[PDB]
C-alpha cells in the first residue's frame, strides 16, 4: 500500500544559542548556531515504513 | 467372485444394519460397545461402508455413541468409523447432516492419541470436501482445541492440524484471533524451530503467513521470535518453505523494526538480494527496506554485511521493475542517514558504481513513489562531499530543479495526490535534494545558473514549515557568494525572511537570519 | 405350535365374542355382587389379546366397564375394571373405544382413589389416551383432570411421576388456560419440588419439560423462579443425559429475565459460564442468554460470573459465533452489563481487550450487524472506553468512524422503531459512546475531525433529557480544547446551552456550565 | 429487550457528573418465550363353577 513516515527517534542533539546582544557578535552567533542546524537530525528526509498484506490464496 | 461377493455382503449388511443401530442405542453400555466393535469392523468393508454411509439413523447413532460413551475403545471405534467413512463423499455430508463435526471437536480433547488422530483427520477431511464444515467447525469452538493440539510430537499429526488451522484462518478474522488469543504464535513459532519434516515446516508457515495480515497477530508472532524462527529456513531447498517464510516475513516486517538480534537474519537477506528468483529478491528487498527503517542497530549491520553492494547491484539488474527498485532505492536512503556507518554507506554506493543507476531513476517511466524515495536517497549521498561532482556530472541537479519546478506549478494549479505521492513532498524532497547539494561551490553555480533563485524565494512564502526550511536553507548557501547573495536581496527575500525569523521552528530562522545577513554583508 | 397357537387364537377369540353379550349383561344387572363378580371374569379375559379384542369391538362392553368402576364403591372392582381399561388402552381400537363410552371423565375422577393400583391403572391409560386419541387433551382438560393430575405430585413413585408430569407436559403445551390451572392448583412448587428431590432420569426430563411449557407464561414464571426454579433447575446442568441438560437450560432462559432478584445463583452461574464452553452451540447459546439476564443489574452475579472466568469465555462465544446475532446480541451484552456499576468492573474493561475482544466488538457495529446488535454493541463500547487503556485501541479499530456514522443516519430519522430498536436510543447510544471516547486527545482530534459539532450543539434541540446530558459532555470534553471551545460558540452554543444551566438534571447542569464556562476564556 | 434502571467547584462538581451510578447506559433483560415442540395365560376359570347360578352359562364355556 502506501508508506508511512516515521520520526526520527533521536539520542538528543538540538542546541541553538539565544540571539545575544552586542551585535558585535551576532555574527558568530550564527555560524555556529547554523553548524547546529545543518547537524540537527530531526529533519527531512525521515525513513518510511510499507505495509505488506499477502495473504495468498 | 469379487463383483459378485459385493452385493452380497452388502446387502447382507443392509440386513444387519438396522439391528446393529439399534444395538447403539440399546441402554446397557456394555451392549452398545460390543456394537460399535462390529460397526467398526463393517466400515473397513467398502461393501458394508455404503450401507453405513447410506443409513443416516445409523451414521446419527454412531456420531451419538461416540461423544457420549467413555469406552476407550468404543472411542477409538465410533472415532475410526466415522474416519473411514470420511473417505466418501456421501460418508462427508452424512457425518456433517447428523451433528459429527461437534460430537468429532469435542474428541480433540482426548487423551486417546488413536481418537485424537481419527478425529482431527476426520475434520480435516470435512474442511477439504464438506460444503459449510469450516463455519461449523468455528461454532463448534475447533480452534482453540486445535492450537491445543500443537502441543503434540507425531509430526504427520502437527502436518494435519495446523494446515486444519490453516484452512479454517484463511480469510477469517474470528479465527485468527481466536488462534492468537489461544498461543498460536508461540505454539506455530516452537514448531518452526523444532521440527525438520518438511510439509510440517510448510504448512506451519503457510499458518503463520495468513495470521502475519491480521494487525493483531503481527506483533504477536513478531514477540514470540517469530522473525528469527522464519529467518532459520531461508536456505531450505523447498522453495515453498522458503517463499512462505519470505511472504510472512515481508508481513511482519513493519512490526519488527524495535526487534534485536537480527543479524543472521539481515545477513541472509543481503544474499537473497542476489537470487535468480524475482520473488526472492522483490521480498528480500522488500523486508530490508522496512527492517533497516528507524534502526540503526540493523542499518549499521546491513552496511558491515555486504548490504550498500548487493542493494546497488539489485537496483542495478532491476531495470524498469518498480517492485524490486523502491525497496531496494529506500533501503539504500535509509542505509545513508542517521547512524555510524552512514558516511561510509555514503561511499559505498558510489565506490559500486551505484551514482549513475541512481540519478537515472530519477527519469521516466519510473513512478513518483520511486522518485520520491530517489529523490531522498540522493540527498543523503549529499552529505558527502566525495559525492558532489559525480552526482553532478550526473546531471542531477538539472532534474532535481525540474521536478522541483514542475511538481511546485502543480501544488500552485490546484489553488485556483498522484500516485499516492502529493507534489508538495516532491517540492520538499527536491529542494531538499538542493540545500545539500548547494555545498560545492560549483553545484552552487549550477543551481544558480538554472534560474531557481526567484523560485526558492517563493517558497519562503509556503505555508509548510518543513518547504520554508529547505527553500531558507538552499537560499543560506547560496547567498555566502556576493553576486548570489544581492540577486537573492533583489528577488524581494529580504521580506519574507524577515518574517521566518519569528518563526517556530529553530532551524528555519536561523536560516533565515543566515541570508539576511549574508546579504547585508558587505 | 407355529400354529397350535394360531387355531387357539381365533377359538379363544370366537369363544369370547360369545361370552361378552353374557358378561356385558351381567355387568348391567342391579345386585351388585353380580357385576362385581362379572367385572373380575372381565379383567381375566382382558389379559388374553384373544379375549381382549373382542371386548374392544363391543361399544356395550366397553361402556357398562366403564360405568361400573365410576360408580362402584368396591375397591376390588375399581382395581379390576381401570386394569381392564388399561389392558384395553394398548389397542388404536381399544383407545377410541374407551374414549366413545366416556371413559376419560370416570378415568379422571379415579385419580381421586386412594388404591394404588387404580391409579397407576388410571394414569397409565389417561397417558395412552393423551398419546393416540384425538380429542383425549380436550376431555381430559375439560374433566379437570389437570387438577387431579398436579394433586399426585405428592406422591413418590418414580414411575407412576414421570407419567403423571409428562400428561402435564401433553396437556400443558401451548394451552394458556391449561397452564394456567396447573398454576392455580400449586404445580410450579411441586414440580421445582421433584426437580430437586429425585434422582430419576426419565422423571427429571419429564418434569422439566413441564417446567419448560411452564417457564413461558407470563404468570408461572414468576412463580417457578420464587420456588426455587432457577437454583434447582441449576443442579442438573451437568447431568450426563443431555436431553435433561438442554431441556433445563431452555427453561433457565425462559425464567432468567425474572430471577435477577434470586440469590444463591453461584452454583448456576459458575456452571453457566463453564458451559459456554460446550461444543454445542445451542447450549452455549443459552448459557449466553440466561448469563446475559442475570448479569442485569445484579452486582453479585455480575461479581461472580467475572471471578470464574466468564470474560474470556463470553469474548470467546462472541468470536465463536462470528455473524450468528441470536448468540452475539446475548452474548454482548453480557459483557456490557460485566464491565460496569461493580467492584471488578474495572478489571473486566481491560480483560476484554486482553482477550481480543476490541478488534471483534468494533466489527460488530459494521454490518450485516443489525440495530437490536449495534445497541448493544454501543453499549459495550462506551463501558470498554471507561478504562484509558482501551481508548487507543478502540480508535485504531475505527470505532469512532463508525459510531459517528450510525450518529447521523441515527439523527437524520429522529427527524422524518425500525428492526425494533428506537433511533432516539441509536442517538443517546452513540454520542453516549464518543463522550467517552471524547476523554483521548488523539480522538477529540478524530472526532471533531469529522466535523460533529455541528450536529452535537444541535442536539442540545432535543427534549430528550438524556440525549441532552451526552451532547454537553462530548462538548464539555471537546471544548476542552481551544480551538475547537470557539468553534462551538461558532455554531450557536450558549444559546441553548445557558437554559439548559437550569435544568433538572444534576447531569446536563454541570455539564452545561462547564461547556459555557470553558468556551470563553 | 427492555432497560432496567438502578470558580473551579465545576472541575470538581463535575468528577461526580461523570462517575454517576444512576446513569446511562443501563442493563437490560430480554425475555426469552422457547416452548419447543398385562400377560396371563391363566386360563383357570373354574371359579365360574363354584358362583351363582348366573354365571352357569359361561362356567360352562370357559370351565
Amino acid at each position: 500500500v502506501t508508506r508511512n513516515d516515521v520520526a526520527p527517534t533521536l539520542m538528543s542533539v538540538p542546541q541553538y544559542r539565544p540571539r545575544p546582544a552586542n551585535p558585535d557578535e551576532i555574527g558568530n552567533f550564527i555560524d555556529e548556531n547554523l553548524k547546529a542546524a545543518d547537524s540537527d537530525p530531526t529533519a527531512p528526509p525521515y525513513d518510511s515504513l510499507l505495509v505488506f498484506d499477502y495473504e495468498g490464496s | 467372485v469379487n463383483l459378485i461377493n459385493y452385493q452380497d455382503d452388502a446387502e447382507l449388511a443392509t440386513r444387519a444394519i438396522p439391528e446393529l443401530t439399534k444395538l447403539l442405542n440399546d441402554e446397557d453400555q456394555v451392549v452398545v460397545n460390543k456394537a460399535a466393535v462390529m460397526v467398526h469392523q463393517l466400515s473397513k468393508k467398502e461393501a458394508s461402508r455404503h450401507a453405513i454411509m447410506r443409513s443416516p439413523q445409523m451414521v446419527s447413532a454412531i456420531v451419538r455413541t461416540m461423544q457420549n460413551t467413555n469406552d476407550v475403545e468404543t472411542a477409538r471405534c465410533t472415532a475410526g468409523t466415522l474416519h473411514n467413512l470420511s473417505h466418501h463423499r456421501e460418508g462427508l455430508l452424512a457425518i456433517f447432516k447428523s451433528g459429527g463435526i461437534p460430537a468429532l471437536v469435542k474428541m480433540l480433547g482426548s487423551p486417546v492419541d488413536s481418537v485424537l488422530f481419527y478425529a482431527i483427520t476426520t475434520l480435516h477431511n470435512l474442511l477439504l470436501h464438506q460444503e459449510g464444515a469450516k463455519m461449523a467447525v468455528r461454532l463448534a469452538g475447533g480452534l482453540q482445541k486445535m492450537v491445543a493440539l500443537l502441543n503434540k510430537t507425531n509430526v504427520k499429526f502437527l502436518a494435519i492440524t495446523t494446515d486444519c488451522l490453516q484452512i479454517l484462518a484463511y480469510g477469517n478474522q474470528e479465527s485468527k484471533l481466536i488462534i492468537l488469543a489461544s498461543g498460536g504464535p508461540q505454539a506455530l513459532v516452537n514448531i518452526m524451530r523444532t521440527y525438520t519434516y518438511e510439509k510440517l515446516l510448510w504448512t506451519t508457515s503457510r499458518v503463520l503467513k495468513v495470521l502475519s495480515v491480521c494487525s493483531s497477530n503481527k506483533p504477536a508472532i513478531v514477540e514470540a521470535g517469530g522473525m528469527q524462527a522464519l529467518g532459520l529456513h531461508l536456505t531450505d531447498p523447498s522453495q515453498r518453505l522458503v517463499q512462505n517464510c519470505l511472504w510472512t516475513l515481508r508481513n511482519l516486517s513493519d512490526a519488527a523494526t524495535k526487534q534485536e538480534g537480527m543479524e543472521g537474519l539481515l545477513g541472509t537477506l543481503v544474499q537473497l538480494l542476489g537470487s535468480d528468483d524475482i520473488n526472492v529478491v522483490t521480498c528480500a528487498a522488500g523486508i530490508l527496506s522496512n527492517l533497516t527503517c528507524n534502526n540503526y542497530k540493523n542499518k549499521m549491520m546491513v552496511c558491515q554485511v555486504g548490504g550498500i553492494e548487493a542493494l546497488v547491484r539489485t537496483v542495478l539488474r532491476a531495470g524498469d521493475r518498480e517492485d524490486i527498485t523502491e525497496p531496494a532505492i529506500c533501503a539504500l536512503r535509509h542505509l545513508t542517514s542517521r547512524h555510524q556507518e552512514a558516511e561510509m554507506a555514503q561511499n559505498a554506493v558510489r565506490l559500486h558504481y551505484g551514482l549513475p543507476v541512481v540519478v537515472k531513476l530519477l527519469h521516466p517511466p519510473s513512478h513518483w513513489p520511486l522518485i520520491k524515495a530517489t529523490v531522498g536517497l540522493i540527498r543523503n549521498l549529499a552529505l558527502c562531499p566525495a559525492n558532489h561532482a559525480p552526482l553532478r556530472e550526473q546531471g542531477a541537479i538539472p532534474r532535481l530543479v525540474q521536478l522541483l519546478v514542475r511538481a511546485h506549478q502543480d501544488t500552485q494549479r490546484r489553488t485556483s495526490f498522484v500516485e499516492g505521492v502529493r507534489m508538495e513532498e516532491i517540492v520538499e524532497g527536491c529542494t531538499g535534494a538542493l540545500h545539500i547539494l548547494a555545498r560545492d561551490v560549483h553545484n552552487r553555480i549550477v543551481i544558480r545558473g538554472l534560474n531557481t533563485i526567484p523560485l526558492f524565494v517563493q517558497l519562503l512564502y509556503s505555508p509548510i514549515e518543513n518547504i520554508q526550511r529547505v527553500a531558507a536553507g538552499v537560499l543560506c548557501e547560496l547567498a555566502q557568494d556576493k553576486e548570489a547573495a544581492e540577486a537573492i536581496e533583489a528577488e524581494g527575500a529580504t521580506a519574507p525572511l524577515t518574517e521566518l525569523l519569528h518563526s517556530r521552528n529553530e532551524g528555519v530562522a536561523t536560516y533565515a537570519a543566515a541570508v539576511l545577513f549574508r546579504m547585508s554583508e558587505d
